[PDB]
């Protein structure tokens, strides 16, 4: 389908001692690529998958460089952020940003990304346009007329719509049977006694991707996300992810209930029941 | 491929 | 300024049978900041021999973890998560449900 790239950096102040941690990854689509961080041994950026690998020593020379310039970058941001925010220099805060592109089935660019958070929140970002920006406040303000001069917006567009899908593709072209795969979910249901008369019943799918998921439950052939639980979807460690959704029901009344799935995998969605 | 270009401080 | 409590998930990688190998997870997400400790318990000792994943963050700016561990289900055993956050005022213990 589509598909796209995204890093994340996160940096976070160490204030009664060292210098700032600083943390970077790469994913297409839910599959983790690269990375780097800061505290451990090699300061290298590492390969995390098997189709990356190939990649001669200097993609990896500058990719380290470059990386390291970011946290250069990270370094400086923290600091100026305390300017900012007249904070204090004993507490400990956090910058992410996190940027990456979308391609279509066509494998063209579609969209871009380029956001930056201070301490959980939204400080500035760049909208999906012809480039301009959203400042969170007259602090970030600052940040906008600093990069409008620097013409930081153009940069930025060049890269997304450049470099970043020209080398989207060769990584999808080289990692084809790890990232053009889409394994269906392998369904299946419990039931669990729970009371004197309302039981339990579980709706499993197990070991899919891509990640994106939907299940539903219908009590008679309608939606019904109150009396439900579902859980957040979460990752196995072996390439692909798990979900669940459950709902507690009167004793007795167990066949009138159905379980919902779409998936890309699934050619047509699919429909459980309580028949064991 | 990150991005040796846009990356500015604030 | 804005913290977030963790959410967690304990759960093993493939379906559980007594005496078979499987990994053993505990997921830990929407949490900030990130600063964050998460053991594994087999009968309530810390095991040392745990694998975590590299830091990352979701659509709100909120991070993720995975840790894990190569692990032989049994009757008898029993296996928890042990979790501290910023947020939390003692420890969090979850359990293994292996029907969860």
């Amino acid at each position: 389908g589509s598909h796209s790239m995204r890093y994340f950096f996160t940096s976070v102040s160490r204030p009664g001692r060292g210098e700032p941690r600083f943390i970077a990854v790469g994913y297409v689509d839910d599959t983790q690529f690269v990375r780097f961080d800061s505290d451990a041994a090699s300061q290298r950026m590492e390969p995390r998958a098997p189709w990356i690998e190939q990649e001669g020593p200097e993609y990896w020379d500058g990719e380290t460089r470059k990386v390291k310039a970011h946290s250069q970058t990270h370094r400086v941001d923290l600091g100026t952020l305390r300017g900012y925010y007249n904070q204090s220099e004993a507490g400990s805060h956090t910058v992410q940003r996190m940027y990456g592109c979308d391609v279509g089935s066509d494998w063209r660019f579609l969209r871009g990304y380029h956001q930056y958070a201070y301490d959980g929140k939204d400080y500035i970002a760049l909208k999906e346009d012809l480039r301009s920006w959203t400042a969170a406040d007259m602090a970030a303000q600052t940040t906008k007329h600093k990069w409008e001069a620097a013409h930081v917006a153009e940069q930025l567009r060049a890269y997304l719509e450049g470099t970043c899908v020209e080398w989207l593709r060769r990584y999808l072209e080289n990692g084809k049977e790890t990232l053009q795969r889409t394994d269906a979910p392998k369904t299946h249901m419990t039931h669990h006694a729970v009371s004197d008369h309302e039981a339990t019943l579980r709706c499993w799918a197990l070991s899919f991707y891509p990640a994106e998921i939907t299940l539903t439950w219908q009590r008679d052939g309608e939606d019904q996300t109150q009396d439900t639980e579902l859980v957040e979807t979460r990752p196995a460690g072996d390439g692909t992810f798990q979900k669940w959704a459950a709902v507690v029901v009167p004793s007795g009344q167990e066949q009138r209930y159905t379980c919902h799935v779409q998936h890309e995998g699934l050619p047509k969605p699919l429909t459980l029941r309580w028949e064991p | 491929i990150t991005s040796g270009i846009g990356v500015l401080p604030v | 300024m804005i913290q977030r409590t963790p959410k967690i998930q304990v759960y093993s990688r493939h379906p559980a049978e007594n005496g078979k190998s499987n990994f053993l997870n505990c997921y830990v997400s929407g949490f900030h900041p990130s600063d964050i400790e998460v053991d594994l318990l087999k009968n309530g000792e810390r095991i040392e021999k745990v694998e975590h994943s590299d830091l990352s963050f979701s659509k709100d700016w909120s991070f993720y973890l995975l840790y894990y561990t190569e692990f032989t289900p049994t009757e008898k055993d029993e296996y928890a998560c042990r979790v501290n956050h910023v947020t939390l005022s003692q420890p969090k213990i979850v359990k293994w449900d292996r029907d969860m």
